[PDB]
C-alpha cells in the first residue's frame, strides 16, 4: 500500500520567526512608501490651491505652463502608486520573494524526510482544497519546522569536538 | 511680479508694494486679491455669458439674438468675445440654416486665429 | 494499512438540497449586476465624451462641475461594484450563506465517518481538475448524505 | 473581428450625431441618441453571447 505524508506550507511559514520579522520589515517599507505618496498628495494639493487662488492674475501661457506642471506631478505620483503597490508592483513582488528560500529549504528537507522514513507522495495540504481530512499522524510538518530551526541555529564544532567527530567517523577503516 | 518677487525674498519691498497697489492703484482684481477680499467684483465668463449660456439652453434665441447684437462690442476687450461670436454664430446657424452656421464660423475663424475657439472654428 | 477514501462536494450539495436553483438564481442577479455595471460605465464614456464636444462654448468653471459631476459618477459605479462583487459583500456574502451551513455539515459528518471508521485521508474530488481518476469504490457520500438527511 | 465591425458602425452612428448636433432641434437629437443607445445594447448582448459565461466560447 502506498504512504501519504503532507505538510502545510502556510503553518510552517508560521512557526518561522526570521520569515515573520522579515514580514514585519516589508510592512513598515510599504507604510514609508505610503508616507511618501500621502507628501505627494500634499504638493500636488499645494499647487492646485495656489493655481486656483491667483488664476484670474495669469495670462493663458502662464496657467497653461501652471496645469502641465501639475499634470506632470500627479502623473509622476501615479506611476510611483503603481511601481510601488500595483498587481506586480515592488511591495507583491518583494512579498513573494521572501519565502523563496525558505521553500527552497522545506523542499530539500521533505526529500530528505521521504527517503528516510518510506513516503511515497507528499503532498501540500495548503495548495489546495483536495485534502478534506488528513490523519495528524502523517503530517511532517513539524519534522520540517525542527529541521529549519536545526539548520538556523547551526553550531561550528570546536577542535577537540571536531577530532572526536574524525575518530568517530574513521572506526570503519 | 515685482510683489511675488520680493515675497519670496526681502519681504519689506513686497509689503511696501503690496501696499502700494492696495491704495495707490486700487486694480480691478490685483488689489482685492493682495489682500484677498473676495470675488466681488465681476467677472466677464460670469457675467452675461454663464446665464447666456443658460438662455442658449433653454431654447431661447429671440431676445438673446438682440442681446447677442449688443454685447458682442459692449464686452470688447477680452478673450470672452471670441465665445460670445461662438454663440451667436450657433444661435444664427440653429435659426436661419446651415450657410448661417458657416457665415460665423468662418468670419469667428478669420477674427481670431489664436484661440481655443479659432481652432474649434477651423475643425468644426 | 493506509486508508483512503474521497467525497464529491457538489454532488452531496446537489442531494442534501436545492443547491442547484438557488445557484442559478445567484448566478442571473450577478449577471444582471454586470450588465447594470456595463450600462454605467456606458453613460460614464457617453457623458465624457459629450464634455470633449463641448469644451470652447464652456467657461472652465462648468467644465470643472461636469468633469467633478463625472467623477461622481465614475465613484458611484466603483463603488457599487465593490459592493456588489467584493471578496466579502452581496455576491460572496449571497453564495457563503447559500453554501456555508452545508458545507460545515458535510465538513462535521466527513470527520464523524473519519473517527469512526479509522479513514487516513479524505479527498474532495469536487474540483475534477485534481483527482481525475478515482476508484469510486472508496467513496463516502452516500453516507454524508444519509447522515445529514438523518438531521432535520 | 464582427464585434469590430460593429464598433466601427456605432462609432459612424456617433460622429453622425456629433457632425449636426449644434444644427437640428432637441427631439431629433434624442431620437438619434436613444438609436445610439439601442445599437450599443445589441453590442453588448453580442459580446455577453459570444464571449460571455455561457456561450459560443
Amino acid at each position: 500500500t502506498t504512504r501519504i505524508g503532507y505538510i502545510d506550507m502556510e503553518y510552517i511559514l508560521e512557526n518561522v520567526s526570521d520569515y515573520k520579522e522579515a514580514k514585519s520589515q516589508l510592512e513598515l517599507k510599504a507604510q514609508k512608501w505610503k508616507q511618501e505618496i500621502e507628501a505627494k498628495k500634499l504638493n500636488i494639493n499645494s499647487l492646485k490651491e495656489g493655481l486656483k487662488t491667483e488664476k484670474a492674475l495669469l495670462t493663458k501661457e502662464l496657467i497653461e505652463e501652471r496645469e502641465t506642471e501639475i499634470k506632470f506631478q500627479e502623473n509622476e505620483m501615479l506611476d510611483y502608486q503603481q511601481k510601488q503597490f500595483g498587481a506586480d508592483g515592488n511591495l507583491m513582488r518583494q512579498k513573494a520573494a521572501l519565502a523563496k528560500p525558505i521553500q527552497d529549504q522545506v523542499f530539500t528537507a521533505v526529500q530528505d524526510i521521504a527517503e528516510a522514513k518510506n513516503y511515497d507522495f507528499i503532498f501540500d495540504k495548503s495548495s489546495d482544497l483536495t485534502m478534506l481530512f488528513s490523519n495528524k499522524r502523517f503530517d511532517i510538518s513539524d519534522q520540517v519546522i525542527r529541521i529549519l530551526n536545526r539548520t538556523d541555529k547551526r553550531e561550528q564544532l570546536n577542535k577537540k569536538q571536531l577530532k572526536e567527530q574524525e575518530a568517530k567517523e574513521n572506526r570503519e577503516n | 511680479n515685482l510683489y511675488k518677487i520680493y515675497q519670496i525674498t526681502d519681504p519689506a519691498k513686497a509689503e511696501k508694494i503690496k501696499s502700494d497697489i492696495t491704495n495707490n492703484y486700487p486694480g480691478s482684481r490685483y488689489a482685492q486679491i493682495l489682500n484677498n477680499t473676495n470675488t466681488d467684483d465681476i467677472p466677464s465668463p460670469e457675467k452675461e455669458y454663464q446665464k447666456w449660456y443658460k438662455l442658449f439652453q433653454e431654447e431661447k434665441f429671440d431676445v438673446v439674438l438682440d442681446n447677442i447684437d449688443n454685447l458682442i462690442n459692449q464686452y470688447s476687450g477680452d478673450e470672452i468675445v471670441s465665445k460670445f461670436e461662438l454663440l451667436k454664430a450657433n444661435t444664427l446657424g440653429k435659426v436661419n440654416g446651415l450657410e448661417a452656421y458657416k457665415k460665423g464660423l468662418e468670419n469667428v475663424a478669420d477674427n481670431y486665429p489664436n484661440s481655443d475657439e479659432g481652432k474649434n472654428a477651423r475643425e468644426i
